[PDB]
């Protein structure tokens, strides 16, 4: 069933405490789903939709935003194998 | 049998137009398989068949063409309607080329007609929608006394396959 | 001076090719173009604000002494009466003399009409205008 | 150069006959044809799809010096008046003089005007123009 | 005489330049432009009261001899088939051969048509006949 | 023959302007007024007495070329469906372009009809109909 | 002059698609529109003091050249006899060509009049008049 | 171009027949029909909520030449004065010339009017307007 | 081409007869019809169950330059004033030039009106309509 179905030019930046997602990389956004999916949480979730729901008529265009934190992954060495996790910050031990 | 009916229905489609989604007017199927069953045929290239009960009626259509051969990265060899498609052209062109340059007429027909010819039976082609597009400028002929090897690019048409909804209730 | 090194075409130097065959003792070949250039204006200002190509229309004669043999209507490609519709869509090139190579190409010429003449102490001649969908240059 | 081994007909090596005579001192032949070719637009797209022939349309001229008897007129087929209700459809043939080879026959001519000019130390000349069903071409 | 010092300006001390680069091998270059120029009349008198500049419409045609290399289309300034579709508006300059100064400009010009001729025993030409929005002389 | 000097208006010279915007590629703009003149008559005399103003009536017709952006449904001013009961009461002026000077104003319009039209290798075109309160002219 | 950068939208860069088909070789699509405008009035005031909008109504008629396959009968859009008691509602969008977007689509047409035209020498076409509930503009 | 190729049905490539006979030099087939389509209103809202085919209605005209044998008086199918009391229902077909296939069938025709044109120097032509039960195409 | 051979009726080789006399230069003769064809409809079907000819009804009209002598007021076919309470019935007949053979006949013909026009530097031309009982024809 792999066939199926289931049920503006001024580009505009964003920059600061984002807390979810791989710091230090630039990200191009086009949907608030994607930011969820990649910016958990923080000032910079909001800032996305508020951006995109700034005005009734107007609103921004696909916005560039990088997480600006020095964060990292958790990880363990255990048995065989070294695991590591995608998910990068604190939330990552859970 | 099943497959019998299945070859009954796609020998009537237009040339080109896939058995996908296609009605198969079984009455009933001795059906184990479900949604992740159905994806583990069809992954596999084996056809398979999905009983639809609509609100008010009932039919059985075939989810997709997929050939047995298993890489999909050629659809030419992994889905049927496009190998068809690639089949018919094929033959085609190799007639008119039989025909136009395979008379032997001269040596002097130059690679520069040759590609001139291949362009207006691409163009002719756009014309029918038999293909999507194909590069104007990105044909070469080279020629060599008798032997003339060519090569040429086309866009197979990009069927459309997937949608996805997320439903938000609010208020 | 030499047909290398001359910077212009000429007569000389360029074959007139229908089919792949080249086309014996043709006389000239005058292409015609219109692209239905429309100008926009308005109320409230003088000129022209825009020109849009509204229909692309083109067209072709070709003219040639009567060859005893392969004339068009014995060669193939003019035709009488009903034969019209019995005749496919066909495609004229010119083409260099020297290098063979595609000058322009009309692709997918079709009749408009086939005209004759005899006449005293003169050789007969034949013109063909013919539609065409496009035309391009290659190479 | 010679008759045989030229490639090129000549108004010199063509004759031009009627219901199986030959027309003496006819001096030109224009044969003009039109296929009606219209080309078929739509919206969404700039050129011509295809090319339809709609209508065939034909006409012949023939030019000559007023013979002194059998003129066309006389001959019986030109006519003047109410006589023209009266001349059956004639044919028309153009023949090569050597072999007496059929080049092209014009089916079934018939008259659509008759022109005389009298002149002052002139030859006296003769205009019919034909139109005709269709053309053709055999052997 | 002298280039300098004559008075009138002559086809051999005045270039023709589309694009900033020289058209090499022009034969003509003819401008055309029509105000609309409607007079006003009444009940009650004769003549016009008045002359009212309606509409601006304006043509240039350039005639060339098909270079052998960089014609029209090769140059990329004409184009054939849906190619115009994808042709930006060109601007033509014409310019003294001296001091390399403006004479006049064609601002924005636009093709109407792309006209070629192949003859027995004669150099190819091309005619391009464009509209153009405005023109101007500086300096 | 200048436009200041001239002394009768012009298309050339008249913009269109909608809620203090100019209205770009605007093709024509007529008004049109009906004062219901009604006559009064008697027993014992044939002709009319006096005529009576009974209703004002007016119309405004705009035709416009359908821009690609801002046309009348995108810019706000026309509307489709239900979006008619939510646009509220309109003004239109006509203006002089040279000092910006209103000539005519039409107090509040309110379109009847919405009309658009496709046709092949034409420029698209669109037409409203206001009916409007009243009408006047200042300055 | 490009079709990136023209102002105005032209039958040439439209396409008119039905139930996400492209429809091929269409002539021409005409939108009708009726607000029903009523305007109030009363004793005591000669002019109108308000216009109500009573009731929508809309048109829409697409003409097309009869395609050998595919047209409108074969097709399954249009129907005859009692086979319009079977067509359900369907929806037809005019669609920007180079982009694929949408300009207006018109919601839930259905048919009028189905109309046909054979003629002598002449290219064969239809027409369909559709009523439709509502039209809209989106992105 | 060629019959078999073309994409769009013309007046050459059709034939029209009645009773099994095809009709000789008919100039015109026009097909009318209407679906009666009324639109469902409320109160509560501008919009029509759907649209109803109350009654089906259908002409075919007919233009011919009145041939100097089989006429449609002489022929049997119209009729003149008390025969048409006579004269039972009638069938028209509208066939493909090339492979005799039917393009439509108007079930059952019956007369609506005769009309019939003697003029100077003109061709003699006639018309007839028949009402139908219904139409339809097969394969 | 011959009259004898000719398959389509042409205004030359039709006379057209009155009271046994034929009209000299009648200009046209129109002969319209009408049936009254009325479908039967019901409750429960949508198509028309038949069609029943209620009524027929019959015009002729004749245009005629205005002779000097015999025209229709001096030869007593029309008339003018109380005159036309004493003219008779009278019966036009349409006859073949060469066989004298009627092609179709309106038995009794009667005048509705006569229309005269006298106009500058124009052939003076007259008009009657007639209604008739019935027509028909006959060999």
């Amino acid at each position: 069933t792999r066939p199926h179905a289931s049920i503006s030019e001024k580009v505009f930046c964003l920059i600061g405490q984002a807390e979810g997602g791989e710091p230090n990389t630039v990200y191009e956004l086009r949907n608030y789903s994607q930011a969820k999916r990649l910016f958990r949480s923080g000032e910079l979730l909001d800032a996305i939709e508020l951006a995109w729901g700034s005005n009734p008529n107007y609103t921004a265009g696909r916005i560039l935003a990088m997480r600006i934190e020095d964060a990292k992954p958790a990880s363990a060495e255990i048995g065989g194998l070294k695991i590591t996790s995608k998910i990068y910050g604190n939330v990552a031990n859970n | 049998m099943v497959a019998v009916a299945l070859g009954g229905l796609a020998s009537g489609l237009e040339i080109g137009e896939s058995i996908t989604f296609k009605p198969l007017r079984v009455s009933s199927l001795d059906q184990i398989y479900e949604s992740i069953d159905l994806d583990e045929l069809n992954e596999n290239g084996i056809i398979s068949i999905e009983f639809v009960r609509n609100r008010t009626n009932t039919f059985f259509r075939i989810v997709d063409d997929v050939t047995t051969f298993n890489d999909k990265s050629d659809p030419v060899k992994a889905e049927m309607a496009v190998g068809e498609a690639n089949d018919f052209l094929v033959s085609e062109l190799k007639v008119q080329l039989e025909d136009q340059f395979i008379g032997t007429r001269t040596i002097n027909t130059s690679a520069s007609i040759i590609k001139d010819f291949i362009q207006s039976y691409l163009g002719r082609k756009k014309r029918d929608n038999e293909i999507q597009d194909f590069p104007a400028e990105d044909v070469q002929v080279i020629v060599e006394g008798n032997e003339a090897r060519i090569s040429m690019t086309v866009y197979p048409i990009r069927s459309f396959k997937k949608i996805s909804v997320s439903l938000v209730y609010k208020q | 001076a030499s047909e290398a090194k001359q910077t212009v075409h000429t007569g000389n130097t360029v074959l007139l090719m229908i089919k792949g065959k080249p086309v014996g003792r043709a006389q000239s070949a005058s292409g015609q173009r219109e692209y239905g250039t429309t100008g926009v204006y308005e109320i409230g200002s003088i000129m022209p604000q825009e020109h849009v190509y509204l229909r692309y229309e083109g067209t072709i004669t070709v003219e040639r002494l009567r060859m005893k043999k392969e004339n068009f209507a014995d060669l193939g490609y003019a035709s009488l009466g009903e034969e019209i519709l019995k005749k496919d869509i066909i495609d004229i090139l010119v083409v260099d003399n020297l290098t063979k190579q595609v000058i322009i190409s009309y692709h997918g010429c079709s009749a408009n009409n086939y005209n004759e003449t005899w006449q005293t102490n003169e050789i007969v001649t034949e013109e063909i205008e013919f539609s065409y969908l496009t035309a391009s240059d290659k190479a």
